[PDB]
């Protein structure tokens, strides 16, 4: 459904 | 005592069954006793070898006296894991593999030794895959000892419409995944690369340009192996911004800790602004990936154990240290298991270490219970205009038939520099005239063809100044259907009946300059420039009376470095080679200086496409990045020759047509 | 035996008011040279114990005042000594630099008192005055001689732990990114008078290399890991004590791509050019000296490298995105610890002093003073120092005991300060309290400085353009000037490349659908994506569709809106895809711009705002050249730190270097425009 992008 | 025991004598149809005695034989018995114990022919047993070292391990085969009146046995050897050409290295461990101090290997090989010689007997059982649980089981608890399989000293052989997935390792431009497909084609087999594994981003491009349906990975093999483990778990169980179509699935990468990461879509960010995120980042949108590994799955993206069919080496060796990428494939192939196993390395293999590597593949392949074979090839032998001499490593399971090597296609004569630690493991004739081999190509016949180009073509496409002018040039402009590539299927291949990537490296002027320089005679050279001499010992040195000549640059002839090669000698620098002649080996840089590179009429140096063609690389296939690369690419390639011949026999082998084994087989046409 | 109060004698007649009169307005009936509390008498000057809240630390102090005041009660006033603990900084004095660790008895002398009771007396301690000037046993001794000693007053304000009581300096920046913090500081050097050379930087990032090295090339740019760099250094170290196919040896190195781990020298072969080099093990290369030893002596003269004797200046960018990673504190202040500059100079957000408490921040603070080096801290704001931005960060000021340390610029600009102030810091920053500065200086805005600039679009693949026009106003005037006129002078004193050029002025190019919606985006002062088909209404002035109104198709058919500006911030978000204006200030210049969530987008143009345009808010000098890829460059400006500032910290240091200036005061003002 959903993510969270990283450094 | 040790006295013939028995009964009489064979009778004399001893000689009908044993012609070669009449160290000659002046009788034969059936059984004999020495000590207390009394044994027959075709009994197990242990016999007493040399001083302080193993006991030779041997069936009988015959008892006889000897015209000495000295009584003999003559045993056929059964061959401890060690007494192999893989002697020592029976260390290794592979994934829990390891070798079995109680499994041998049945040897045609016999000798004749009294008998006092008997230490005791053996019991040796033999088993084979037909059994499955226990059965062996029960019986290796039975035996003292037991064997699967046989050990023939030439080529180490440890030996007992359909369609084939293929995995290729170290794949450059897949010369050797083409050309054994290719063959595989012929044998009725379909052989299709369902996936390429390369580093190089390049030879990577080359590949899938040609390929279009294989799946490439630019990534190391490591890393692609921990992502094969993963991506089975993974599969089990199919599971700050809104994500979209996960499109890629990654473990390790360039700056990436060791873990899973998949490329990534936002809902309306466009392929800008895809990032590779981590397994945990992705956790708030499971469906996603539950969603991408389901197709993924049905669509084989990456292989599972039973999948791989057959799979190709190239692990470049170049111990523990640079040796590493040969320990990676070898733990690939444990993973999956696959039916066959092909390996290509260069010859030191065998030469380094005293063949280290060679039996470490070998060794790693057996403790895996595959049979295994292997064998030196001569690229010319099978219609190239160069001889390059590779080592190949057939594996296949037990359920299988071990693959063969085809020989020479060509009249090219083998000077056996074949190494020791395998002295025969060459596949070649042997002597016997079986001269219906075709007339070893020199350079002419190959590139006759080719239109004239100048150092600078910056052309990857250009059409052709000619046709086809000789039986090879007929053979590699073809279409990709009149060879049997499929990789289009049915279907016309990209770039049609064009030249492609027939360039030369762009020589700096000056080089451009001694090249132009250069007399276009047969064996010209360096030593035609303007400051040449002789020694005892042949050393180019300066003409003590012409002064130095300088080019319209602010440089010289560049003798500098070309003075002192071999200290000199060295006839092989700037010089041309000619039509008239091969090429040993196309290499991976082209540069006049060392390399007697030099096309022979045209003061160019050689183009990629030529060493392609020297390659026996079929023409419609294309090459991808920068010159030099291009270079490299065909540089490492296997001979698609040779990988043809190959891929026709284990075509072969996977159908289960064959013959009563021996290392090497034949074919027609091909 | 229980006397509890004063010795008495002269009570000084009156020199008491004369002394110190905030008495004799506390208060004092009169006062004593002495006192006596048990068996002993207390005078003055006297180091003394005095007694704490129960369980928690017991003070030190030099006693200044006895006296008794109304109510009777007798009283003595000492002003503190300040035990590392006692600082901003505690917790911390258990790290260890090195072989540096905080000497347990030590002690910092601030100027704070205030009023106890005789009662509270423990005992009366043997506090020794060092010096820096001392040689050995000379201080042996005295330490040895002692409870405890002080070389450095603590002072609360800026967390100072100072001192108590033409020509060159080589700089070396880490974390250098296109080095604008280096750049602005070899700047401000020049006015202070002083020639501040950066002969070395240090970053991993290729492009920044490049664009750093291009505007100085004379300098040692070293593409690396600070990890990498340190292993080296000291390799390096050892090779000078020894010296001191394969063609030439050009370069040296501990790899990188992590190779194993060791050092690589850089090689070149006969009759092959640059573009083949490769790098080799230095045990790989044979017994050859004449290579080997010869590249080091060359080297070594040029001074391609430093040794610990020479750097007279250092300063560091360490992202540090107890520690994760957050090394580059770590190894920012282990270089510093193998290199001894004679100051340092920290640039880092002022989320240090907030993530955990300033761990951080305490931790470099805590390392810099353990090493023996005069030490502050403060916070500046970009804006001041005249940029059309607020941007705040933190400066670590690590001078040398022999050395004087640099104060902080006041600001040159009107910009209201509103103090984001965590707590330890909150005295930590640079601004006027209350002083009719009236530096009219008006807070520049956007206008102010991009206003001179020819139009582009967005796509505009030129570096090098023409300006086709002469600057506006005093910034522009300003931004535009010659190496020279502004003294960059990393060129031998002829003229820079690129003259009265235009660089690097180009937006990135939005794909065609990012493109057509900033082209619908209107052209008003507020303009935001809430301005397109489909608005919206309610408490949260939330974006829910129009309707009645529906949809739209770029050429591509994607939608007018993407979804997530309408999501962002439960929707009230105003952000995306917003236009500035030219009485616009930027809070802070970012690394990365996009249109999605930011109004990073120009007054009047249709694009976002140029990477030169940033630049120009970010300070750069309009010389100033940026490579890569645009997006790679926009990340170079983004990061850096505002050029301006650091060039008034390159002043303030720059006398410091020359030792010119007062004391004990912690902050400066400059005198035209420094
Ligand atoms: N560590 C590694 N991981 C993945 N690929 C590697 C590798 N080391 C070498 N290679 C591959 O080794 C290839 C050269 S040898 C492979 C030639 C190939 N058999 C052919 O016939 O075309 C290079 O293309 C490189 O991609
Ligand atoms: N581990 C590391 N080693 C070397 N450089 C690093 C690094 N980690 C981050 N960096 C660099 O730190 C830089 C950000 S700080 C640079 C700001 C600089 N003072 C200026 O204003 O120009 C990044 O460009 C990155 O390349």
């Amino acid at each position: 459904q959903t993510a969270r992008k990283s450094t | 005592e040790p006295e013939f025991i028995g009964s009489p004598v064979a009778a004399d149809e001893a000689r009908s069954n044993w012609p070669k005695r009449y160290l000659k034989a002046r009788c034969h018995y059936r059984s004999a006793k020495v000590d207390n114990v009394v044994y027959c022919l075709g009994d197990d047993v242990y016999v007493k070898a040399g001083e302080n070292e193993a006991d030779y391990i041997g069936r009988i085969t015959e008892f006889f006296e000897g015209t000495d009146q000295c009584h003999y046995f003559t045993c056929r050897w059964f061959f401890r894991a060690e007494d192999t050409v893989i002697n020592s290295l029976v260390s290794i461990s592979v994934d829990g593999h390891k070798h079995d101090p109680r499994r041998v290997f049945l040897s045609e090989e016999k000798n004749d030794n009294v008998l006092d010689c008997i230490i005791s007997k053996v019991k040796i059982v033999h088993v084979d895959p037909n059994m499955d649980p226990k059965a062996k089981a029960q019986l290796i608890e039975s035996c003292d000892l037991y064997y699967d399989m046989s050990y023939s000293v030439a080529y180490s052989t440890f030996a007992n419409t359909r369609t084939a997935t293929l995995l290729d390792l170290y794949s450059g431009c897949g010369g050797m995944s083409t050309g054994l497909c290719l063959g595989a084609a012929l044998s009725g087999l379909k052989l299709e690369t369902r996936w390429a594994v390369d580093f190089n981003s390049f030879a990577c491009q080359s590949l899938k340009y040609n390929h279009p349906q294989t799946e490439v990975r630019n990534e190391k093999a490591d890393e692609f192996l921990a992502l094969l483990k993963e991506w089975a778990v993974l599969c089990k169980k199919y599971v700050e911004f809104v994500v979209e179509k996960l499109v890629g699935i990654c473990y390790g990468g360039s700056d990436r800790e060791n873990g899973i990461y998949f490329k990534v879509q936002w809902e309306g960010y466009g392929p800008e602004e895809d990032t590779w995120e981590p397994i945990d980042n992705l956790s708030d949108c499971p469906q996603k990936i539950r969603e991408f590994v389901q197709e993924g799955h049905k669509r084989k993206i990456l292989p599972l154990p039973g999948d791989v069919d057959v799979i190709c080496g190239g692990p470049p060796c170049q111990k523990d240290e640079k040796n590493k990428q040969m320990v990676t494939f070898m733990d690939i192939v444990a993973y999956l298991k696959p039916k066959y196993v092909l390996m290509e390395n260069v010859v030191d293999i065998l030469k380094f270490a005293d063949g280290y590597l060679g039996k470490y593949a070998l060794s790693c392949l057996v403790a895996m219970k595959y049979q295994a074979r292997l064998g030196m090839m001569v690229a010319g032998c099978y219609g190239l205009p160069q001889f390059r001499m590779r080592v190949f490593l057939w594996g296949a399971l037990s359920s299988m038939v071990l693959p063969k090597y085809p020989l020479p296609t060509y009249d090219v004569v083998v000077r056996g520099g074949a190494p020791n630690a395998f002295s025969q493991c060459m596949v070649a004739y042997d002597e016997t005239q079986k001269p219906s081999l075709k007339k070893a190509l020199l350079l002419g016949d190959a590139i006759s063809d080719l239109p004239k180009v100048q150092n600078h073509q910056p052309n990857d496409v250009m059409e052709y100044g000619g046709s086809p002018k000789t039986e090879f040039q007929r053979y590699i402009r073809l279409s990709r259907k009149d060879m049997l590539d499929w990789s289009f299927g049915e279907g016309a291949g990209p770039d049609e009946g064009k030249l492609l990537d027939h360039q030369p490296l762009r020589l700096n002027n000056d080089d451009y300059e001694r090249v132009q320089q250069i007399p276009v005679k047969k064996g010209a050279n360096f030593r035609d420039l303007k400051g040449v001499r002789v020694g005892a010992n042949n050393i180019v040195e300066w003409d003590p009376e012409i002064e130095r000549v300088k080019l319209s640059s602010g440089k010289p002839l560049v003798p500098d470095y070309a003075m002192s090669f071999i200290k000199g000698k060295s006839l092989k620098p700037f010089g041309r080679l000619w039509w008239d002649e091969t090429v040993p080996t196309v290499v991976t840089r082209a540069e006049p200086h060392n390399q007697v590179i030099i096309h022979p009429t045209q003061a160019r140096v050689l183009t990629i496409r030529e060493n392609a063609r020297l390659q026996g690389f079929p023409d419609y296939y294309r090459l991808f990045g920068p010159i030099k690369e291009k270079y490299i690419q065909v540089g490492n390639a296997v001979a698609v020759p040779v990988a043809r011949a190959l891929g026709y026999c284990l075509g072969q082998a996977y159908l289960g047509e064959s013959e009563g084994s021996d290392p090497l087989y034949q074919l027609p046409p091909s």
